[PDB]
């Protein structure tokens, strides 16, 4: 007999909404990656790119690239994604050299040429040129220090040239391009191809709103955002208000209706019939009934009251009882108003010598774990 | 500093003395607060919650430990409150010997709760962290210190010790008083100034509530060492843990599983190590409260159902009674104390000799004002001339250490 | 000729709405009761951005020009609101002496103190509010544009009759936003002893 | 209030044995299955996984029973405490030694713990008497000693 | 009574401190050494341990 949280239960989204600004021209990524000039390493070049709409889906599909090594996401979902600025930087090194290009790398590239942040989220795209691309090509050698992560040095002697003849397999020319993702909080503006949908509205859907993605129930608020305010936060930080980025609405995001389900029965040599309390939800959410402390079905209220017997919470107590399960408000014990006077005195002429049984515990049974045989049972490998 | 005007021969006697009444605060029980292991960790995530799987029963040993603690708090606030069997009620003539108890008894135009309760409740003040309620409600509590009141107000301590018995409450402290040692005629003799000295006390816990919020300081203490618990356990979630972010519908988003599950796993490992930290924390402070729980259920069964004699356990003086008021998570006990106030140096003597046999007191003192000899209870100074009634013989005057040449009076003669 | 800028200079740090809570932030700010330099055509330093406020009677201050020596052979930003259009460049201008090719961005948009803060890619901030010299009172400033160029910058000029340059620092700054979403008050959590406590308590006030 | 504490004992104890069980992320929680698996060179990668995991059940079942020491050497000292007053003497405490005035006790062993038969006198048969604080004799007041 | 106390007050201080020259499976307990002798990419992995 007793109560016993079972689960937990959640309402489950009904659709997916994603949202992305109604922006329809494609990226110039075929004016970096298929350019006929690469800048020489020591003064690698940067066009950053934003405003339009980038499918990673049409280089990423490409044997032609010999690498496409993506370290803070990974490519297929790249399309799903969205960013505020995508920094393309481009440039031609030695083939043998192009596993240099990544986070946390030292040599001549990575400490004097061009250095990644040692968690750089991007990736880096990397393909001979042997057939197209000779001194011309030019990369540092010497330097007073190693240089910052996307540093660039131009000065005066400490460049050399590659020897990229048609006729040399590492030692021919790769063009490399790396992009170089702003995850920043901000209105993105370089979102993957992924369709825009229709808004929904106080139903628990699974939303995307520029990437930031979630589940819950959108309902339109009062929240006075300024202008430039692209979302809000909770007291507790969590994102707690968005403004929609093809009309700018601002919603309020609530997390879909959950709970603690926790079970009242009567000991089971008694009864199978058992009631379910709802724990801090309202009785629309879900021979019912409702408290401070839930929902509570299969259980009848009593306007009656007795001893509590299994507690719910609230002053509400349950019990099994003429059958049914019973939800009644617990008493406190029978009332009493004493026959209190200015003159009057009871006095006990009789007694009763009960005897009260008190049982405490006094210790505990006195285990002893042997840590290293517990940790590395039989094992000098392990110990 | 105080040198204490001591010698062989002197004794201090108060001529009078303050009935004071004290407020002791203590808190009973914690927020019932249950933290959905799962949700926290991995929230609405199957990707994290497969992962945290491989951990075992290191989510539903916290349900198990919180659990434990959110029980235990009504445990608490059943032990300390529930100790009357029934629900006594005050008559509707409050005719209680000029103690004016309207600021402590419930108001019937209010939750039913006093003026006092009233002071007290108004001086304290998403992501699977629930809150459960209390068994008992506010009201509920403070129902049963209105059953403890008008058991403690009609019927003494009689009501803790048997079936609650009705005595006038003048008579009442005519016991609370014999049981310090002071003699009933203290009382009734003086019973308006007693009354008023009571209800001038009673009226000083008003402006001493009312108007400075520190007095609750232990309540609210208790109060905010689980918000500042529960504001680090959930700024705990923004810590990147040496993964790649702290937004796990991020992680998710951005990165396939063989990658994802490498970073997934430093935030199930610091939110994990976070929420274990939480949970020790809370069992540490659980069983404080516990403590203090025992605490106030012994200071209210020995304390407000009877007369505690241990010294200073029930506020500074000579212990009378005690009324309990509910407070948000707590109690609060004013304790109703005797001081002494007035005293007077006196010569005294350890006995006295009248025939060579010596005569020693029966209850109190022997003292002198210069000139005649007394004896007097110990803690009022109330001058008796001495008598065979007042003091017993044993032995002679010699073995006595500072005995001195008297008359006693002999009420057969 | 210095004047001391009480509690001017907050700014909302991220694009984010907040309401009724004390969020505790880490970037460049202008200290709080720092020297500003009072000017009534000199180029200054910028060091790690600028605050600058006029109280211009007739629009007499309009524009600035920011970069590392103002001449060919670099680049350097020029913005001028000549009332028609915010024109904005970063061509690599050979600039004469006193001032009143190669472009690689473009882009168009008494009793009123103008307010702005130039930071580092290039934004700037702005307020625009009535007074009665900088005042003993609180106003936070909105971003205004935010725009990037990739330049390399360290000095500045004025274009046109009072302007207050003050030069930010990195610091922790406490912003309480109220239910509005707007900055009311906010604590420079290095300025003194009672400052570095408020920031430790998260509080306006301390016990 | 005993089969309560053998049974957190047993769950405690029952608990640490499952966590044995449990990967924490190795390749396997059997201990010998890695070692006939792996070379030691990798075979330390998944070994730390099971130390890191094993230790911090460990590191939890201790603190769970440091706590839980805490608990019964108070019930301990309140068991102590009650053979000291209430079975070695005559307690004036109220419902300290069980609801009533309280007379004797008589202690009893049992599994891991005591137990008191406190015997008590509660008063039964009430009657309603009318009562005066003192009564006058002689124009002086008289006031009862023992009753 | 009194000297358990200050032993144990002593021997938790006692073992802190020792628990700085452990390992923890880091190539050494000297954080000046991992720093001095690894790449920086590779001594994130050795002093997060």
């Amino acid at each position: 007999k007793g109560i016993y949280q079972t689960s937990n239960f959640r309402v489950q989204p009904t659709e997916s909404i994603v949202r992305f600004p109604n922006i329809t021209n494609l990226c110039p990524f075929g004016e970096v990656f298929n350019a006929t000039r690469f800048a020489s390493v020591y003064a690698w070049n940067r066009k950053r790119i934003s405003n339009c709409v980038a499918d990673y889906s049409v280089l990423y599909n490409s044997a032609s690239f010999s690498t496409f090594k993506c370290y803070g996401v990974s490519p297929t979902k790249l399309n799903d994604l969205c960013f505020t600025n995508v920094y393309a930087d481009s440039f031609v090194i030695r083939g043998d050299e192009v596993r240099q290009i990544a986070p946390g790398q030292t040599g001549k590239i990575a400490d004097y040429n061009y250095k990644l942040p040692d968690d750089f989220t991007g990736c880096v795209i990397a393909w001979n040129s042997n057939n197209l691309d000779n001194y011309n090509y030019l990369y540092r050698l010497f330097r007073k220090s190693n240089l910052k992560p996307f540093e660039r040095d131009i000065s005066t002697f400490p460049l050399q040239s590659y020897g990229f003849q048609p006729t040399n397999v590492g030692y021919q020319p790769y063009r490399v391009v790396v992009l170089s993702f702003e995850l920043l909080h901000a209105p993105a503006t370089v979102c993957g191809p992924k369709k825009s949908t229709n808004l929904v509205k106080n139903k628990c859907v699974n939303f995307n709103f520029n990437g930031l993605t979630g589940t819950g129930v959108l309902t339109e608020s009062n929240k006075k955002f300024l202008p430039f305010q692209q979302f809000g936060r909770d007291i507790l930080d969590i994102t707690d208000a968005v403004r929609d980025p093809q009309t700018l609405e601002i919603l309020d995001i609530t997390p879909c209706s959950f709970g603690g389900v926790s079970v009242i029965t009567p000991g089971t040599n008694t009864s199978n019939q058992v009631a379910v309390l709802y724990q801090d939800v309202n009785c629309t959410e879900v021979n019912v009934f409702q408290t401070r402390a839930g929902c509570l079905i299969g259980a009848e209220h009593v306007n009656n009251s007795y001893e509590c017997d299994i507690p719910i919470g609230a002053g509400i107590c349950a019990s099994y009882q003429t059958q049914s399960i019973i939800a009644y408000t617990m008493s406190l014990g029978a009332e009493n108003s004493v026959a209190y006077s200015n003159n009057s005195i009871a006095i006990p002429t009789n007694f009763t010598i009960s005897v009260t049984t008190e049982i405490l515990p006094v210790s505990m049974t006195k285990t002893s774990v042997d840590c290293t045989m517990y940790i590395c049972g039989d094992s000098t490998e392990c110990s | 500093e105080n040198s204490v005007a001591y010698s062989n021969n002197s004794i201090a006697i108060p001529t009078n003395f303050t009935i004071s009444v004290t407020t002791e605060i203590l808190p009973v029980s914690m927020t019932k607060t249950s933290v959905d292991c799962t949700m926290y960790i991995c929230g609405d995530s199957t990707e994290c919650s497969n992962l945290l799987l491989q951990y075992g029963s290191f989510c539903t040993q916290l349900n198990r430990a919180l659990t434990g603690i959110a029980v235990e708090q009504d445990k608490n606030t059943q032990e300390v409150f529930a100790q009357v069997k029934q629900i006594y009620k005050t008559p509707p003539i409050k005719d209680f010997g000029g103690f004016n108890f309207s600021q402590i008894l419930p108001d019937p135009s209010k939750s039913k709760r006093s003026f006092i309760e009233d002071l007290l409740f108004n001086k304290v003040t998403y992501i699977g962290l629930t809150v459960l309620p209390p068994l008992l409600t506010d009201e509920m509590i403070a129902q049963y210190t209105s059953a403890l009141l008008a058991g403690t107000i009609t019927s003494g301590w009689t009501f803790g010790a048997g079936a609650a018995l009705q005595i006038p409450f003048a008579m009442q402290m005519a016991y609370r008083f014999n049981g310090i040692g002071v003699t009933q005629n203290v009382l009734y003799e003086n019973q308006k100034l007693i009354a008023n000295q009571f209800n001038s006390a009673i009226g000083k816990i008003q402006d001493s509530l009312s108007s400075t919020a520190s007095a609750l300081g232990k309540l609210q203490d208790v109060v905010n060492q689980n918000a500042q618990a529960l504001n680090t356990l959930v700024k705990q979630l923004s810590s990147n843990f040496g993964a790649i972010s702290s937004v796990l519908n991020d992680i998710l988003s951005r990165l396939d599983p063989p990658e994802a599950e490498v970073q997934i796993d430093r935030l199930i490992t610091g939110r994990l190590q976070s929420l274990q930290t939480y949970v020790t924390q809370q069992l540490i402070r659980a069983a404080e409260i516990r403590a203090s729980a025992n605490l106030a259920a012994t200071k209210m069964s020995e304390c407000v159902l009877g007369q505690s004699k241990r010294v200073d356990f029930c506020g500074k003086g000579y212990h009378l009674m005690s009324f309990p008021q509910s407070a948000p998570h707590g109690v609060v006990f004013l304790h109703v104390t005797y001081v002494p106030a007035q005293e007077k140096n006196f010569t005294t003597a350890p006995a006295i000799c009248h025939d060579g046999k010596a005569h020693f007191p029966r209850e109190g003192v022997f003292v002198s004002n210069g000139t005649h000899w007394f004896v007097t209870q110990r803690n009022f100074y109330e001058p008796q001339i001495i008598t065979t009634d007042n003091t017993f013989v044993s032995g002679n005057c010699d073995v006595v250490i500072g005995i001195v040449n008297n008359t006693v009076y002999d009420p057969l003669q | 000729a210095y004047t001391n800028s009480f509690t001017r200079g907050v700014y909302y740090p991220d694009k984010v709405f907040r309401s009724s809570v004390l969020h505790s932030t880490q970037d460049l700010f202008l200290p709080f009761f720092s020297n500003v330099t009072w000017f009534h055509n000199p180029v200054l330093p910028f060091n790690d951005g600028v605050y600058f406020a006029s109280t211009e009677k007739s629009n007499i201050i309009r524009g600035w020009i920011f970069g590392t020596t103002l001449d060919s052979k670099t680049q350097s930003l020029l913005i001028v609101n000549n009332a028609t259009n915010v024109v904005i460049k970063v061509c690599e201008f050979q600039f004469c002496n006193d001032p009143f090719n190669n472009c690689t961005f473009e882009y168009v948009s008494f009793k009123n103190l103008r307010e702005f803060v130039f930071k580092n890619y290039f934004k700037i901030y702005s307020k625009h509010t009535p007074i009665n010299d900088l005042p003993q009172g609180f106003s936070a400033l909105e971003p205004l544009v935010d725009l990037p160029i990739g330049i390399n910058i360290t000095r500045f000029q004025t274009l046109l009759a009072a302007y207050y340059v003050g030069y930010l620092q990195p610091r922790t700054f406490l912003l309480k936003y109220n239910e509005n979403g707007t900055i009311t008050d906010a604590v420079d959590c290095a300025l003194d002893p009672l400052s570095e406590t408020k920031c430790t308590l998260k509080s306006f006030t301390v016990e």
